[PDB]
RNA sequence: GACGACCCAUUCGAACGUCUGCCCUAUCAACUUUCGAUGGUAGUCGCCGUGCCUACCAUGGUGACCACGGGUGACGGGGAAUCAGGGUUCGAUUCCGGAGAGGGAGCCUGAGAAACGGCUACCACAUCCAAGGAAGGCAGCAGGCGCGCAAAUUACCCACUC
RNA sequence: GCUGCAGUUAAAAAGCUCGUAGUUGGAUCUUGUGGAGGGUUCCCCGCCCCUUGCCUCUCGGCGCCGGCCCGAAGCGUUUACUUUGAAAAAAUUAGAGUGUUCAAAGCAGGCCCGAGCCGCCUGGAUACCGCAGCUAGGAAUAAUGGAAUAGGACCGCGGUUCUAUUUUGUUGG
């Protein structure tokens, strides 16, 4: 059955990028993928989006701009701390010079470069380059 | 194929780990201890014992020659062992009913080249090297 | 009730005595035995029950002969075949550091439960604190029984 | 076995801020029995022999002592492993000099020199209040001195002042907010501030809050707070530095700055 | 001034208890239980809490979240070797805690010992004898025999540290 | 082989289906204008509807000419997570200072006339110290909970039973 929503949503979006298909629809929506796409979209990964009510969870229609390599999800929802973040990033990103990790912590849904800012751990949900 | 990554699972990871790790032929000599038992030396690097018989092994083909060796008795067990004799003619310093030391054949506890079924060489005798005696350095006290 | 002397020896509490002197009571009567009892500390609170009460138990918290020190706890009601006591279940995580994940465990304790708590069921929760070793296996008693946080005895009107 | 009591001390189980070598030795020396607890106080041996340097070895010590010269708190002690501690005074009559026991900003006592009118009082912490028989009150300090009929108004927590020819109390300071303090253990030792929070636990430890002269903020448990002034004033006069605690940087900046230890 | 003694408080501890943490094994699946197992009431004994033990009564307690049983060339920890990141292997051994002085058991003295450079007996070794008797414990420092691949001098001193 | 292996034919998917423990489990329940630091909207104050969500005492200082105000306390449905305090032997490891002749090490050492200086200055840092227990902020994610055989609340009333034994001048009634 279907045990995640987020893990969908994005590979949804990857299999449409690499047939170079111009839009995509996601199904179901949440919280979580509106919140994670707009991350994707502050950073110029996406362009803008739109959203279909039908009574029923509703849907996604997003539109693609040809520069997404990949985006991608960590199933276990890990926690991680300040001094262990250097670690995930040498392990997932392509580069120092780019790519970001995306964290669920309680100030909110954020880039993994805010986190230090905003002096904050906490939760892994994916990544894109 | 299939591995569990549920966050709860940490007993079924490192219980099916456990378990098989007793498939690897290297791990389950060392853990169950029969091969200990087995091991005509005890654990040791070498051994002392005394020399039986004088004996001329046939290679095997594709090559042809006759490989001089010695059986033996170590001293701590009173168990029975064929050494090989290295350099050419170090079989006339060995004598017989007296002391040897042996060491292995650098293979821990397989055979090496062409000799069938020696494990094992002599390294010192009656308490002389054999490549003291055959560089001429030495001689057997007598 | 209106018996307890069930023993092969007189029960009662220290440190209460009756007069034998100025006995008249006429018709009717009053209690003869006043009640002793005290406070836990901690912001516990005492039960009606043993202030009102006719019961005699010498490791009670309230009304007998106890000191609460050291560590308080909490666990689940799961077996009570015992007299005045009772066997609660304690459940935990365990971290693996190799693997980033976790492991289920329990462990159970005995406790001593007095009068003045008479409504506990299988699945109640129920908070305790350490004493002196009360038993060869018992070190802690019950301060306080609840319910909240989950559902009802019998339907939600309860 | 351990069939009864220790009596030796090995060289690495010794307390840190004694700063005993490595290589002269095994031993060190085991603290004689008395008013401070063997973790909290300083020799009389390591005093003389390590830090005023009056003697080379241990015999050289041994007979300073049996001559009578060195008084502890007024009375002459000729135990060369006497366990002196926190606010006691050592008077040295034959070489004129006298000095009080006070911790460094790093957690060690320091050598401080102090004037003979100083050398006549020291402050005690209050440790118990109890009532004996005939209903006479009596007082316990941080030192095992034990008074009779003390101020009904002395608490618990609290400081008093005593002189050392009598032994009675002279004065006293209240434990609450604004008052001055300093730290006798945990990381913080050594450190001087104002008392600025209480925070109280039922069971378990209370926590004190105090606040420094230049502003920073630290905190411990009740157990580590003595009070030594009234407000913002001391009862004692202070050693170099005055429990400031300044970082490795800024102390790096001052040693090449001001050039000190023969530049 | 020196020495001494009953009682408080100190200092040095000791003892008993709380919570969480362990290597391999199912060719170990059920276990414990007046031969005290789990709990209650009164008592004895003890420095004191307690089935610690005794009388009477109840029928309990633990387990697939691995009990109970067996193995370990198993003393535990601070730590050590190797190591991109994650790990694997080792720790008899100078600091800290425990146990033991050929094997088991009993006890005197004392604040403190179930002590072995104290004592009494049995079990295993073994020395002297005028055959009646008497005496013994190096897993302290040197030194010897036996074992085995495998490990130093029957030296000088309280000058230093204690 | 957690990160990180493999199972059509090289070694390897139970003949097939049900099922208790174990692991995993769909969507949903409060936001934009204004000011500071910084930008050209978002992180701290105060607001559309609630900003500690409530509340009104009493032992206890403040502000002012008694009464009305602002810091404790009851406490915010319960936990994990995360960030911060406290408290944890030394030696070893990392790390600062210092020409043991260099280095491995050690914890020292450096100024000045001549000896008339009856000497002077200065070090013996600091970090790390899993888990479990203690502590104060944040509230996304993941657990958990309330009224359907109606109960929350008003300075709201009423019958009945128990009852501390205060205020009265006390000891007794």
């Amino acid at each position: 059955v279907r045990m995640n929503v987020l893990a969908d949503a994005l590979k949804s979006i990857n299999n449409a990028e690499k047939r170079g298909k111009r839009q995509v629809l996601i199904r179901p929506c949440s919280k979580v993928i509106v919140r994670f796409l707009t991350v994707m979209m502050k950073h110029g990964y996406i362009g803008e989006f739109e959203i279909i009510d039908d009574h029923r969870a509703g849907k996604i229609v997003v539109n693609l701009t040809g520069r997404l390599n990949k985006c991608g999800v960590i199933s276990p929802r890990f926690d991680v701390q300040l001094k262990d973040l250097e670690k995930w990033q040498n392990n997932l990103l392509p580069s120092r010079q780019f790519g970001f990790i995306v964290l669920t912590t309680s100030a909110g849904i954020m880039d993994h470069e805010e986190a230090r800012r905003k002096h904050t751990g906490g939760k892994i949900l994916g990544f894109f380059f | 194929m299939g591995k569990c990554r549920g966050l709860r699972t940490a007993r079924k990871l490192r219980s099916h780990r456990r378990d098989q790790k007793w498939h690897d032929k290297q791990y389950k000599k060392a853990h169950l201890g029969t091969a200990l038992k087995a091991n005509p030396f005890g654990g040791a690097s070498h051994a002392k014992g005394i020399v039986l018989e004088k004996v001329g092994v046939e290679a095997k083909q594709p090559n042809s020659a006759i490989r001089k060796c010695v059986r033996v008795q170590l001293i701590k067990n009173g168990k029975k062992i064929t050494a090989f004799v290295p350099n050419d003619g170090c079989l006339n310093f060995i004598e017989e009913n007296d002391e040897v030391l042996v060491a292995g054949f650098g293979r821990k506890g397989h055979a090496v080249g062409d000799i069938p079924g020696v494990r094992f060489k002599v390294v010192k005798v009656a308490n002389v090297s054999l490549l003291a005696l055959y560089k001429g350095k030495k001689e057997r006290p007598r | 009730m209106a018996d307890i002397q069930t023993e092969r020896a007189y029960q009662k509490q220290p440190t209460i005595f009756q007069n034998k002197k100025r006995v008249l009571l006429g018709e009717t009567g009053k209690e003869k035995l006043p009640r002793y009892y005290k406070n836990i500390g901690l912001g516990f609170k005492t039960p009606k029950e043993a202030i009102e009460g006719t019961y005699i138990d010498k490791k009670c918290p309230f009304t007998g002969n106890v000191s609460i020190r050291g560590r308080i706890l909490s666990g689940v009601v799961t077996k009570m075949k015992m007299q005045r006591t009772i066997v609660i279940r304690r459940d935990y995580l365990h971290y693996i550091r190799k693997y980033n994940r976790f492991e289920k465990r329990h462990k159970n304790m005995s406790v001593h439960l007095s009068p003045c708590f008479r409504d506990v069921q299988i699945g109640d929760i129920v908070t305790v604190g350490e004493c002196r070793p009360l038993s060869k296996t018992v070190r802690f008693n019950v301060l306080k029984v609840t319910k909240a946080a989950g559902t009802k005895k019998q339907f939600q009107k309860f | 076995m351990a069939r009864g009591p220790k009596k030796h001390l090995k060289r690495v189980a010794a307390p840190k801020h004694w700063m005993l070598d490595k290589l002269t030795s095994v031993f060190a020396p085991r603290p004689s029995t008395g008013p401070h607890k063997l973790r909290e106080c300083l020799p009389l041996i390591i005093f003389l022999r390590n830090k005023l340097k009056y003697a080379l070895t241990g015999d050289e010590v041994k007979k300073i002592c049996m001559q009578r010269f060195i008084k502890i708190d007024g009375k002459v002690r000729a135990d060369i492993t006497y366990p002196a501690g926190f606010m006691d005074v050592i008077s040295i009559d034959k070489t004129g000099e006298n000095f009080r026991l006070i911790y460094d900003t790093k957690g060690r006592f320091a050598v401080h020199r102090i004037t003979p009118e100083e050398a006549k009082y020291k402050l005690c912490k209050v440790r118990k209040i109890f009532v004996g028989t005939k209903g006479i009150p009596h007082l316990v300090t941080h030192d095992a001195r034990t008074i009779r009929y003390p101020d009904p108004l002395i608490k618990m927590n609290d400081t008093i002042q005593i002189d050392l020819e009598t032994g009675k109390i002279t004065d006293f300071i209240k434990f609450d907010t604004g008052n001055l303090c300093m730290v006798t253990g945990g990381a913080n030792l050594g450190r001087i501030g104002v008392i600025t929070n209480r925070e109280r636990h039922p069971g378990s430890f209370d926590v004190v809050h105090v606040k420094d002269a230049n502003g920073n903020s630290f905190a411990t448990r009740l157990s580590n707070i003595f009070v030594i002034g009234k407000g913002n004033k001391p009862w004692i006069s202070l050693p170099r530095g005055k429990g400031i605690r300044l970082t490795i940087a800024e102390e790096r900046d001052k040693r090449l700055a001001a050039k000190q230890s023969s530049g």
